[PDB]
């Protein structure tokens, strides 16, 4: 046993997996192994979610997360998001199963059995944290096999089938995208929008064509850079702004993972379309403007003029205009009059929601959908009783973007944590202070007294 | 040395009464914005539609307020989570009526107490300590975001952000309690055992170490003068005060080691405040409180309420009350 | 240490465990028993699922009288039928 | 307090005839109002529109009559307004729109007559707080 | 609006490259011990 | 001198594992029948005689929504003992009563007493300074404005809290509905040392690990520190500058830290017991007549405080008839305050 105790390794059971840090065979293994973990919790949760699954209730009232996923990539699904046929759900859980025991094999044999260092086994496989060089080549294969998976998601898209579009004209349908966005101007262009309301920064991605050719981009400029890293090493002025350690380098990786969870959960919680309501349920502005949909028209079939209803603020009861003055519906929904969906938007004109439309074009589709997302808004409790929290016990539910949102908050909240404990100790690592100070050379005892 | 490697030396010294580094360079501006807008609202701005009803709230002490019902005012509902920056509005007298001033003060606080956080590594590094301090404050700053930019994100609305105040605070609780049941929600309770908790602890501690200073003084004199600054010696006997403690419970319930009690001090209060940021970033996507609302029924169908039924109907009163002129449709959905 | 044997080497030995494989369980059932023969419901004056109200009413036996209350709950009781 | 076979007995059409519900048949009707109606019907009060509940009495003065197993397993397969004038299916769940809500598909004939039951039966037990809201829950 | 505007955003502009530019000059080299970092 | 009071004082003081003292006599019994008196009623017993309500397992109650709750408002602030007039001997009809509600409450009060001596007894024999049970007064006038003062001063002990996790929630809802407990200074007292002594434990706790000196080798530090040694094993100097450079002050003497850290939230509690004295009375801080008389002759103003005051007179109407069922409140629809659509 090589560094498996306190006294040889310094570090605690507690912090057992710091002893693995300049073991590379083990690190391996441990690598190995928790993407066996990874593998093996798609393929399994998936297969339980499949026999769980009753295919003519929506996926929302289920508690599903992973078969979503696999029908938003058009697989399983037809018209308006209705399962055709369950067979590929079960290929993609049981691949992943199996999948991961390869890799729990790997990783279990890495781990205890295989060499505990690769440098003396193989140059090509052995690592020295320090050396720059290395870590650009190992970081830029990463990088290469990133963008190939990117074109992967293009590759099903373009030439295997299309992906499901929530957008498609007549309705909800899966749909081979022909003409991916290749401008640069458009692509990059939601980069630069602002994060904040009726802008939503890459959220308010809306369009199958932006999505596959952001993905062609992407799956380009992650092959193009992983070139670039196998093909140089790090720049004097990157040398002089990074600490060059194991610990240092998980800190910078922990601090992207919290960044892209907390982007997650946005694109969750806004996102209609590559998380098509249809699977997800409605967002929290969708369901509140279904709301306003409902009663608008209810009401103007029992004789209202929802457009001169003056409510008891002065506001418009059921229609009002935003403060740039688009007519949006009224109440509190006001708040998401930014809200976008495939069942609202045939009442959109140019000035905003149209009176003439409200009035003479609203289709019993349309109040179908409207009454189904109001009635299933992403509220409920932990225990998964539907509705608000007076709500009595009745309904079992709760929106598979409630789930999502609040996990992946929690996930990058505890890895922004991460991040700072670990960049804050590979600082202290690198400089020689992470175990305390030096008694003898104290250096505030060093320094003039502030007064 | 060049003017900016100068300024770099200064902006980075150890030397500097309170310490500046980069992140100050971010802090200052901003916490100084943030300070003068607030104290400036809080005094003499005007009332603000905060749920965009054409109903302004008077949040300032000019307008008729005291400091227990003064407030800066969350900006209305018909901005929603729209940016509204001073050159968004036509006039300040437009920003003045939206509650411009609350989303000036809100980004350059969330962004300064960040930067805030950064400088507590920044300056442990140059002193060469040991770098956690930093993630103890995480877990107070975890909960500012979630009060001011985090909820309003899953709502919606800046409108439902905390006001800034204290009265505004206490509505901000019984809404956060009608809309989520957050007293029934076990993060929230992770939160009250942290804070608890850490008030007992800070107590236990203070009474401990309190207990067992060695004697250096005389008893016309303050005790306190038995400890020199930076002396080498411990100031108090902490064999004594375990001795005392594991008898007080059982012997293995008593830390002896100094550094695993001062870990336990920070991380059991820390821990339970980033649960308690948690419920509330949680609840901001609305995973709510545990609902036991008719859980339990007789052998005909007949409710027997508990305890929950009973919180339940306080909860409604809180419901149909709050906004009582914002509601048009029958279910509040956000 | 304060004279007594620790835990340590009392819950890794022989004789506890035969002790107490047959304590523990026997307890455990007795626990089990209290409920499942209703003895608990009885001792404690606890409503079985059908004795929260008669068949037609929906009024709570509320204790009204400080003094008289034990007779008003045996009153509350007879009236189940 | 006991789930009687007289709680079980509702009417089953206007002609004075009553059917007796068994346990299991109310089990089973609670369990597809959850499944089929509870997004909208939660205990007894309708969310995409107040102003029409399940109460019994309300039932009673719709047209055609709503207040027995008939009525209301007409009700599921070809749902009206109030007062009969216009059907309903595109916009109410029913087995005429199953194509629409699909959640109707699976329901038999036998299900309709366990949700029917449920209907009729609850206000027996619940009193006032179905079709009530929260004003009494 | 606009000249409000303006100014902010050259203000803004100017601290963040000071906080860019400074953590950039030599920030490893800047404790009490160990200075050869690069 | 060798009576058999010092040969039971030499027993009663014996190192042990668990230290029995004097107070022992007092403090064991009492703490192991308040905690036994607990869970049995959680366990086994009902509400439904009292307020109404299910609040044991047995009747399908979780850990959440179990209680022991206050006996009927009908009660008074009877001590309802077993063998006294109301129960008159009969175990079964004392459960039903809510006799366990004073069986907890009064040996938790004497128990309490007995911990507290308990350290006082523990202090004297080890020969340090008594200032842990100093501190425990904090907790002593918690308990006893709360669960024995306030009740007191209401019309019975109905309205003590209940003994449960979602009885004390009532409770914190009830304060804010009826006695608009939140706008009251002697609880914002209480909040500042309950949040104060959270905050100097984490800081303090925070800054002791951050400023450790190096005495091992190893990476993990906690073996590093030995009970016996003379030296501190942190940093005075290099916290002191870095709190004053940070934050503007900083501690420089450690007696005062330590103090201090008794002093906030001890404080703090005594400040909120003050409070609930004042509410046994119904002695609260509900209003600002200034606030009231503008509001009540301006329709337009409008302050957190008024949309406040809309909120409690909800809970009120709302909670009333079921959270006092001795009233018989009978709140017509129409009578409830209610704003639009809700
Ligand atoms: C190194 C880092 C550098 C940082 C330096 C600081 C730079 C400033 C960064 C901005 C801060 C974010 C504030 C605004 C967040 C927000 O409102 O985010 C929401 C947006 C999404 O915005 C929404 O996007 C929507 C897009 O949907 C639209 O398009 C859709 C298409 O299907 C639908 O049709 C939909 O209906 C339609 O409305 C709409 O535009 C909405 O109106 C709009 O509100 O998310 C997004 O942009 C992306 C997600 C942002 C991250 C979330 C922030 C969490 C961080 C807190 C961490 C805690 C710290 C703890 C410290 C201890
Ligand atoms: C410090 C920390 C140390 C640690 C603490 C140790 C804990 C020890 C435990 C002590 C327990 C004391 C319980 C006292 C019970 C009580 O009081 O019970 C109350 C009774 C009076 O009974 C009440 O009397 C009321 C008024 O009745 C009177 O008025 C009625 C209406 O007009 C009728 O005329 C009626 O017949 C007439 O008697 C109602 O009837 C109530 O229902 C009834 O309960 O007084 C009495 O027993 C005695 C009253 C006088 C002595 C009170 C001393 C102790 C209490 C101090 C707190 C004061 C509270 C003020 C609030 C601030
Ligand atoms: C994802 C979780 C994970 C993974 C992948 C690892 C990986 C590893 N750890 Mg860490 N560890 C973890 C979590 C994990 N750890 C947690 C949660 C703690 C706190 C309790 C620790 C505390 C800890 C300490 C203190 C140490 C490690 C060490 C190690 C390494 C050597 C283990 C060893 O010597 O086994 C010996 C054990 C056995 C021989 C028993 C069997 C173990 C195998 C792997 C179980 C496989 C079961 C699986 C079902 C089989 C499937 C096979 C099938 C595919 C055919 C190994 C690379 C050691 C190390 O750093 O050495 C240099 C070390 O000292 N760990
Ligand atoms: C991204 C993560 C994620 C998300 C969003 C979901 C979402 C969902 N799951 Mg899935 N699942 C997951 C991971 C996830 N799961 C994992 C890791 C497992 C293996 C155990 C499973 C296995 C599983 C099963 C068997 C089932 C589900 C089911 C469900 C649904 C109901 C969940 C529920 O009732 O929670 C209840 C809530 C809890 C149990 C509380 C969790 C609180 C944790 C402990 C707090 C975490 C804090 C933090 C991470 C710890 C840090 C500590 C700090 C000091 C550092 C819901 C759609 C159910 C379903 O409907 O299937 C169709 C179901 O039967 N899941
Ligand atoms: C990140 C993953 C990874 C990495 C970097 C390594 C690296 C290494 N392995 Mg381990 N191992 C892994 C995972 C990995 N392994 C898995 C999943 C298994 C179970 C199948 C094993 C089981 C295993 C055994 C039994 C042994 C090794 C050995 C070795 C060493 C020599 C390998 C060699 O010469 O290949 C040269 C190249 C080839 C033989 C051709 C590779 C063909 C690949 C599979 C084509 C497909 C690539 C494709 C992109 C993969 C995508 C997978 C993705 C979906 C997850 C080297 C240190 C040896 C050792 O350590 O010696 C003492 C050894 O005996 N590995
Ligand atoms: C996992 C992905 C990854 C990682 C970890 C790295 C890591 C590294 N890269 Mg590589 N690179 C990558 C992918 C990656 N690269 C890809 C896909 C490409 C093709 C575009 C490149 C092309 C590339 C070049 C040309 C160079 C590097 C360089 C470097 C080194 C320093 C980078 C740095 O200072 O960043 C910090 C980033 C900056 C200093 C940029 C300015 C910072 C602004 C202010 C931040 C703004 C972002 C903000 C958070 C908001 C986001 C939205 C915004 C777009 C509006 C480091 C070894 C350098 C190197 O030394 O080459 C050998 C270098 O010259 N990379
Ligand atoms: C030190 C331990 C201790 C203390 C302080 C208490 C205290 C209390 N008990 Mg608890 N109890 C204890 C241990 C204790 N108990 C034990 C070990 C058991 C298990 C048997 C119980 C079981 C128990 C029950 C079932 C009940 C109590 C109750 C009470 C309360 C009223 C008691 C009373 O009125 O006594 C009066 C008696 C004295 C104060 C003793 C006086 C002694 C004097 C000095 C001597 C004079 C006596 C003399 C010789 C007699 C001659 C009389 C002659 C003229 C006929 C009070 C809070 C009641 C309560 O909680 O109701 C809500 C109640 O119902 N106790
Ligand atoms: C051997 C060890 C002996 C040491 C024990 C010392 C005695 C003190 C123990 C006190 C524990 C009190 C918790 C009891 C919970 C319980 O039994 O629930 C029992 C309930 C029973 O479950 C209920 O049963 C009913 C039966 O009709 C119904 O079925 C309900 O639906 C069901 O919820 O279980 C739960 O509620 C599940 C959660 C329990 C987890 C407890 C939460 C932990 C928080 C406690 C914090 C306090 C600190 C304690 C530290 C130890
Ligand atoms: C290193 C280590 C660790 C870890 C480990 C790991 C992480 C692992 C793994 C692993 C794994 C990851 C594994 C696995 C596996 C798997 C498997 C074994 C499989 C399988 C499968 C199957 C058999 C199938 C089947 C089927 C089908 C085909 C169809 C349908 C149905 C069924 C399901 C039946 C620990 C922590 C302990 C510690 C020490 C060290
Ligand atoms: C797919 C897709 C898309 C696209 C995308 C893209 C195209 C992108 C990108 C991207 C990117 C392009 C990114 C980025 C980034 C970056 C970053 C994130 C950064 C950073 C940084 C840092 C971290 C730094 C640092 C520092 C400083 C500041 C100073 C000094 C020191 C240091 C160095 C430390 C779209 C939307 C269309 C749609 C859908 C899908
Ligand atoms: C009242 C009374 C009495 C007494 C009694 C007693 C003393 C009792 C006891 C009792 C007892 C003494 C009991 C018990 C128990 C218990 C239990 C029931 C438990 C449990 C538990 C659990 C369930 C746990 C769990 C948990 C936790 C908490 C922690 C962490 C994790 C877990 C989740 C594991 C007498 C006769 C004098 C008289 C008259 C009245
Ligand atoms: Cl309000
Ligand atoms: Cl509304
Ligand atoms: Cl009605
Ligand atoms: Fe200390």
């Amino acid at each position: 046993a090589t560094n498996r105790d306190q006294e040889s390794s310094g570090f605690a059971w507690w912090a057992g997996n710091a002893r693995l840090i300049n073991l590379s065979g083990k690190l391996l293994g441990a690598h190995v192994a928790h993407a066996g973990l990874i593998v093996f919790w798609a393929g399994a949760m998936t297969l339980f979610e499949l026999a769980h699954f009753i295919p003519e209730k929506p996926m929302y009232e289920q508690g599903l997360i992973l078969i979503p996923h696999i029908a938003t990539l058009g697989w399983g699904v037809g018209p308006g998001g209705e399962v055709v046929d369950t067979f590929p759900f079960f290929v993609v859980g049981v691949v992943h199963l199996i999948s991961s025991a390869v890799l729990g094999f790997g990783g279990v044999y890495h781990a205890i059995r295989g060499p505990e260092t690769l440098e003396e086994y193989s140059s090509f496989f052995g690592y020295d944290w320090k050396d720059k060089n290395k870590m650009t080549t190992i970081l830029g294969f990463h990088l290469i096999v990133l963008g190939i998976g990117a074109l992967l998601l293009v590759a099903k898209a373009m030439f295997f089938g299309g992906l499901y579009d929530t957008w498609a004209p007549g309705g909800g349908d899966v749909r081979v995208i022909t003409n991916p966005t290749l401008d640069p101007r458009v692509i990059f262009g939601y980069l630069l929008k602002s994060p904040f309301g009726g802008e939503g920064w890459i959220v308010s991605v809306n369009n199958l064509e932006d999505v596959v050719g952001g993905h062609i981009w992407i799956g380009l400029i992650c092959i193009a850079g992983g070139i670039w890293h196998i093909l140089t090493t790090p720049f004097g002025w990157a040398r002089r702004a990074f600490i060059w350690s194991g610990e240092a380098y998980l800190s910078y990786s922990l601090g992207a993972l919290s960044m892209m969870g907390f982007i997650a959960t946005c694109f969750v919680w806004f996102n209609n379309t590559v998380y098509p309501s249809e699977f997800y349920g409605p967002t929290g502005p969708e369901a509140s403007q279904a709301q306003a949909m409902t009663f608008l028209i209810r009401d103007q079939k029992l004789g209202a003029n929802v457009g001169s209803a003056q409510g008891p603020t002065g506001l418009g009861k059921y229609l009002m205009r935003s403060p740039t003055g688009e007519i949006i519906f009224g109440g509190e929904t006001m708040r998401f009059w930014d809200f976008r969906g495939p069942w609202l938007e045939p009442l959109r004109g140019p000035n905003g929601l149209d009176l003439n439309k409200i009035k003479n074009d609203i289709q019993p589709w349309q109040e179908r959908r409207a009454a189904e997302y109001m009635t299933h808004a992403p509220l409920g409790s932990l225990n998964s009783v539907g509705g608000v929290a007076t709500e009595i016990n009745s309904v079992n539910f709760v929106s598979p973007r409630s789930w999502l949102a609040t996990s992946h908050f929690v996930l990058a909240f505890f890895f922004l944590v991460g991040h700072l404990w670990h960049a804050g100790r590979a600082r202290a690592a690198a400089a020689g202070f992470e175990k305390g100070i030096d008694r003898e050379s104290e250096p505030v005892l060093s320094m003039p007294s502030l007064d | 040395a060049n003017l900016w490697e100068r300024f770099c030396n200064w902006v980075t010294s150890t030397d500097n009464r309170l310490y500046v580094g980069w992140f100050g360079v971010i802090m200052i501006p901003t916490l100084l914005a943030a300070t003068i807008c607030f104290v400036i609202a809080f005094i003499a701005a005007p009332p603000v539609d905060i749920d965009g009803i054409r109903e302004p709230v008077s949040g300032s002490l000019l307008y008729g307020n005291n400091i227990i019902t003064g407030a800066v005012v969350p900006s209305s509902n018909a901005i929603g989570l729209h940016f509204y920056p001073i050159w968004e509005a036509a006039s300040l007298d437009e920003w003045l009526y939206n509650g411009g001033p609350y989303q000036l003060i809100i980004f350059h606080f969330l962004l300064g107490a960040s930067c805030y956080m950064g400088r507590q590594w920044e300056l442990s590094y140059r002193l060469g300590m040991r770098p956690w301090i930093c993630v103890a404050y995480s877990a107070p700053l975890a909960s500012a975001f979630a009060v001011f930019l985090i909820y309003p994100i899953g709502q919606g609305s800046f409108s439902d952000g905390m006001p800034l105040g204290i009265s505004g605070t206490f509505n901000f609780m019984i809404v956060f309690q009608a809309e989520h049941n957050i007293l029934m929600h076990p993060f929230h309770q992770l939160g009250v055992a942290g804070v608890f908790g850490g008030a007992l602890f800070c107590a236990m501690h203070g009474s401990l170490v309190t207990s067992s200073l060695i004697r250096e003084t005389t008893e016309t004199e303050s005790a306190n003068y038995g400890y020199k600054f930076g002396q080498e010696e411990e100031t108090y006997n902490i064999v004594a005060a375990h001795g005392y403690f594991g008898r007080l419970i059982f012997q293995y319930a008593s830390f002896n080691n100094s550094r695993s009690l001062h870990f336990f001090l920070a991380a059991w209060p820390v821990v339970g405040v980033w649960f308690a940021a948690l419920g509330i970033s949680t609840m901001a996507f609305n995973l709510n409180g545990f609902n036991f609302n008719h859980s339990v029924i007789d052998a005909k169908g007949n409710v027997i309420n508990t305890w929950a039924d009973i919180i339940n109907r306080a909860n409604l009163g809180m419901e149909v009350m709050h906004e009582r002129n914002a509601h048009n449709f029958p279910l509040d959905l956000a | 240490t304060t004279g007594e044997r620790p835990f340590s080497d009392i819950i890794t030995s022989v004789r506890y465990w035969v002790i107490h494989s047959i304590t523990i369980p026997a307890l455990f059932i007795a626990g089990w028993l209290f409920v499942s023969t209703g003895l608990a419901y009885d001792v404690f004056g606890t409503p079985r699922p059908d004795s929260y109200y008669a068949q037609e009413q929906r009024s709570i036996p509320l204790v009204t009288d400080r003094f008289e209350a034990k007779q008003q709950v045996e009153t509350f009781l007879e009236q189940l039928k | 307090a006991e789930l009687t076979p007289e709680v079980l007995t509702v009417p089953l059409n206007s002609e004075g005839k009553t059917i007796t519900l068994t346990e299991k048949q109310y089990l089973e009707g609670k369990r597809l109002f959850q499944y089929a109606c509870a997004s909208c019907h939660v205990g007894g009060i309708t969310k995409t529109n107040p102003s029409l509940d399940l109460r019994t009495e309300t039932l009673a003065l719709a047209t055609p009559p709503r207040d027995n197993i008939e009525g209301l397993v007409d009700y599921m397969k070809n749902p009206t307004t109030y007062d009969g004038e216009q059907e309903i299916a595109e916009v109410h769940p029913s087995l005429r729109s199953a194509d629409i809500f699909p959640k109707m598909r699976n329901l038999t004939e036998k299900d309709l007559v366990a949700i029917a039951g449920h209907i009729l039966v609850e206000p027996k037990i619940l009193g006032d707080k179905w079709g009530g809201g929260k004003v009494y829950y | 609006m606009e000249t409000l505007k303006i100014t902010v955003y050259i203000v803004v502009t100017f601290f963040v490259l000071l906080f860019v530019f400074g953590f950039l000059s030599g920030d490893p080299a800047r404790n009490p011990k160990r200075k050869d970092l690069e | 001198e060798r009576g058999w009071f010092d040969i039971l004082d030499d027993w009663l003081k014996r190192d042990r594992f668990v230290f029995v003292g004097w107070s022992g006599i007092l403090l064991f019994p009492c703490a192991y029948l308040a905690l036994g008196g607990w869970l049995t009623g959680t366990t086994f017993v009902t509400s439904w005689y009292t307020h109404g309500l299910a609040s044991s397992y047995l009747e399908g109650c979780n850990f959440l929504t179990v209680a022991v709750s206050t006996p009927a408002n009908s009660m008074g602030h009877s001590l309802l003992l077993l063998w006294g007039p109301e129960a008159q001997g009969d175990f079964t009809r004392w459960c039903q009563l809510g006799g366990l509600w004073t069986f907890i409450a009064l040996h938790g009060a004497f128990g309490l007493i007995g911990f507290m001596l308990r350290q006082f007894e523990i202090a004297r024999l080890v020969g340090v300074r008594p200032y842990n049970a100093i501190a425990f007064s904090a907790p002593i006038a918690v308990f006893v404005s709360v669960f024995l003062i306030y009740p007191l001063g209401q019309s019975s002990w109905f309205f003590a809290p209940s003994f449960g996790v979602a009885a004390i929630f009532r409770f914190l809802l009830f304060f804010q509905g009826f006695h608009n407990w939140t706008l009251n200074p002697f609880h914002m007292m209480g909040v500042a040392g309950v949040l104060g002594g959270a905050l100097l434990c984490a800081i303090h706790g925070a800054t002791v690990e951050n400023t450790l000196f190096q005495d091992g080798e190893g990476a993990s530090t906690f073996r590093a520190f030995n009970p016996t040694q003379a030296e501190e094993t942190y940093s005075m100097v290099t916290a002191n500058r870095f709190w004053s450079q940070i934050f503007g002050i900083a501690f420089s003497n450690k007696r005062w830290l330590h103090f201090f850290m008794l002093f906030v939230p001890v404080t703090g509690l005594w400040m909120s017991a003050i409070g609930v004295v004042g509410l046994a009375l119904n002695l609260r801080s509900y209003d600002f007549i200034s606030q009231e008389i503008r509001a009540a002759e301006d329709p337009e103003f409008e302050t957190f405080y008024t949309k406040n005051l809309l909120l409690n007179e909800g809970i009120r109407a709302w909670m009333a008839p079921q959270d006092q069922p001795h009233e018989n409140f009978v709140f017509p629809e129409e009578v409830l305050p209610r704003g639009n659509a809700l």
